[PDB]
């Protein structure tokens, strides 16, 4: 879930709420933006068999018609199996399982009635590396500054020499997707005790762009070093085991090193880095934002920090127990969707305990690649900027979805429009939905060879 | 089950014109009277202030007694720093300021000072507005608190470091 | 106590114990880089002219004839005028008739009576040479 947010801000956010159970009632009595934030926790994931009339019409037809005549997302079917995640030029076939984003199982009903009236790895899926050494990448303070990182991603992690291990190989894959060019790859910086980093090299070795910085994330002069103003996302990750003398002290260094970065300025403002922060606690989301009132009782996923998509936790993963149980093709799309493709072939070579191994690149390796990726726009400029002229969503998600065969899930809107540079979640919002100029649309883009 | 009592509670009310202050961190009996001492002397100008203690634990019968010498001047409440719900008791947004003491005999002077900037970074998120004096047992850590977006020296947030007064 | 009820207290403190602590020396050194030594200027020069802690005998000097059974008054005028010293307190001997015990006197008044054995505290101004 981070890792896709940084290549998306506020992704994590979006794919929490949307294996969530909740129920959604209007309340006039509370802002609009948080009107419209909980209209899209609203949205779950179900599942329905598509109706024999959508046999035949490929699933760019299929989608935009369930968006407009059914007021349905449609976002991935089951291929006689594979799960493809809104493919192009994949017609349907029949008893075809279809993927849909609705407030109740209820909505999804209508799907189902209706009529007229080596560079790579084994799998060739994630980019490979001929197993560079750790002291290849080790970074001091003088070398890193001349470096120039632009667009990188800068991971802060708190972890003493023993701290148990944590899965930073689950965190660099993602983001080194064959899905991705090479030149578009954003730099891995990491930076830590290398005395708990060498201990976790050994699943790193075959990843391009990965780079050790000795220190602490909570000095300036380290974060300044890397260029964290220029960074995309800022991920501040611990893994020392909590003392269990308190809650509240439980993530000391996860909120100082938040609020250290907040307030550096830069020759280029602090509150301007984005940042996701992982909380062992969640009662501690309260001290991350200031501009909020915090109330111990409230549920995470209803706080600002975590509308946002500067907060995460694992407590909002327990209802995947009951999403796995009822359909085990949900819990495939979960991992299709964060972790870039993890087929289960990737897992027994892993599983041997060689690491990662690379292939030469083939025919049908090459055909692996095309597939769709998670990603942003922006409506600032480009063909699709004059729908952000009070356009309407509906407007823009058909247009989108014919042109560059683009599929919107839901927009990363200004939480205040008259400030603060704070964005919020909206999941699936309606056709009729007003759009603005400086909003920000989640997307699902087809790969582009070349 | 009944070897159980709730002593202490209830939110500060009282009329409006006077001030206050809120003191928490290491509370004990030879904390308060050592600071009500000092705070309360003869010498000292003539204001009326009112000294409001938070502290998680239940006083002792010692504690007690001197909080009731002191009835017309200093109020003991049941709570924690770290709980907006308790800051809202004792009213933090219109105290003048608020001191956190520190244990000077403590076995890891690291461990009571990343205690003691905590609590301040609970009262700062509370009201961004509002006086905090701390002890700070260690130089090394008064650069965290520096790095607080809502410090400001200049508007009396100050910063009392023992290792640097004392070998001073 | 005393910073509650007087911010200026505090750092009246620290500009006397510490040697002077401007707060541009707090950002500095909390970057992490340690301490960052600078080109000298005209600018930075007339910092140095600032008073320092310190101790006078009357053993000897200009000063040794007050503690000929003088008064500390007098002594007082006498070394702020000339020397531009500011006289704060007493460093005198526990017993005068021995152990090599000195006790702290702050304050005195300007009727005390001194002794040629009393060391005296002062603030004694920086001279350029
Ligand atoms: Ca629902
Ligand atoms: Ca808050
Ligand atoms: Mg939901």
């Amino acid at each position: 879930f981070i890792a896709q947010s940084c290549l998306a801000p506020g992704f994590s956010t979006m794919m929490a709420n949307l294996f969530a159970m909740r129920s959604f009632k209007t309340s006039p009595d509370m802002q609009s933006w948080t009107n419209d934030y909980l209209r899209g926790t609203g949205m779950e994931m179900y599942t329905e068999t598509l109706s024999p009339t959508f046999i035949g019409i490929p699933f760019a037809q299929a989608t935009e018609l369930c968006f407009s005549k059914l007021k349905l997302l449609l976002l991935a079917i089951e291929i006689k199996s594979k799960i493809s995640i809104n493919p192009r030029g994949a017609k349907i076939q029949a008893n075809t399982q279809g993927f849909f984003i609705a407030q109740s199982a209820d909505e999804v009903k209508r799907a189902w009635f209706y009529c007229k009236a080596m560079k790579y790895d084994s799998t060739g899926m994630f980019h490979w590396s001929p197993a560079k050494s750790l002291e290849d990448c080790i970074l001091d303070r003088n070398q890193a500054a001349m470096t120039v990182l632009n667009g990188h991603v800068v991971v802060c992690l708190f972890a003493d020499p023993d701290s148990p291990l944590i899965g930073l190989r689950n965190l660099v894959m993602p983001l080194r997707a064959s899905n991705f060019h090479y030149h578009e790859l954003k730099h891995v910086v990491i930076v830590g005790s290398v005395d708990y980093i060498r201990r976790e090299w050994k699943m790193l070795q075959n990843l391009p762009k990965i780079s050790v910085l000795n220190g602490s994330p909570l000095s300036r002069a380290d974060l300044r070093a890397v260029n964290v103003n220029l960074c995309d996302m800022c991920c501040i990750l611990s893994a020392k085991v909590p003392s269990n003398d308190d809650p509240t002290l439980a993530d000391k260094e996860a909120i100082l090193a938040s609020l250290n970065i907040k307030a550096m300025t830069f020759d280029v403002y602090g509150a301007n880095v984005p940042m996701i922060t992982e909380l062992v606690n969640d009662g501690n989301v309260q001290f991350l934002d200031q501009d909020d009132d915090d109330d111990p009782d409230t549920e995470l996923y209803l706080t600002q920090p975590f509308a946002c998509g500067t907060a995460f936790a694992v407590s909002v993963l327990d209802s995947l127990m009951s999403t796995t149980y009822f359909n085990q093709n949900a819990l495939t799309l979960i991992r299709s969707l964060i972790t870039g493709g993890a087929t289960p072939e990737l897992e027994l070579i892993l599983a041997e305990g060689a690491g990662l191994r690379g292939g030469y690149s083939t025919v049908e390796s090459l055909s692996n690649r095309d597939r769709c990726r998670v990603g942003q726009i922006s409506l600032y400029d480009g063909p699709l900027a004059q729908f952000g002229e009070c356009g309407k969503y509906g407007d823009l998600f058909v247009a989108a979805l014919k042109s560059y065969g683009m599929l919107c899930i839901g927009l990363y809107r200004f939480r205040d429009t008259s400030a603060s540079s704070k964005r919020y979640v909206i999941t699936n919002p309606p056709d009729d939905f007003s759009l603005l100029p400086t909003d920000q649309v989640f997307v699902l883009m087809q790969f582009d060879p070349g | 089950l009944i070897g159980t009592r709730a002593k202490y509670g209830g939110t500060l009310k009282n009329e409006k014109g006077r001030r206050h202050i809120v003191v928490c961190g290491h509370i004990t009996y030879e904390s308060v009277s050592h600071f009500l001492k000092d705070f309360l002397h003869e010498d000292r100008e003539d204001v009326d202030v009112e000294v409001v203690f938070l502290h998680r634990k239940p006083p002792d019968l010692e504690l007690e007694g001197l909080f009731k010498r002191h009835f017309t001047t200093v109020e003991f409440f049941q709570g924690t720093i770290m709980n907006p719900i308790d800051l809202q008791r004792v009213k933090v947004h219109e105290a003048d300021a608020c001191l956190v003491l520190a244990n000077k005999y403590c076995q890891d002077p690291d461990a009571e000072d990343a205690a003691n900037i905590m609590r301040v970074i609970s009262i700062k998120n509370y009201s961004d507005d509002i006086r905090v004096i701390i002890q700070l047992m260690q130089y090394h850590n008064k650069a965290y608190l520096l790095n607080i977006p809502s410090w400001d020296w200049k508007q009396g947030d100050d910063v009392i470091c023992l290792a640097e007064l004392k070998l001073g």
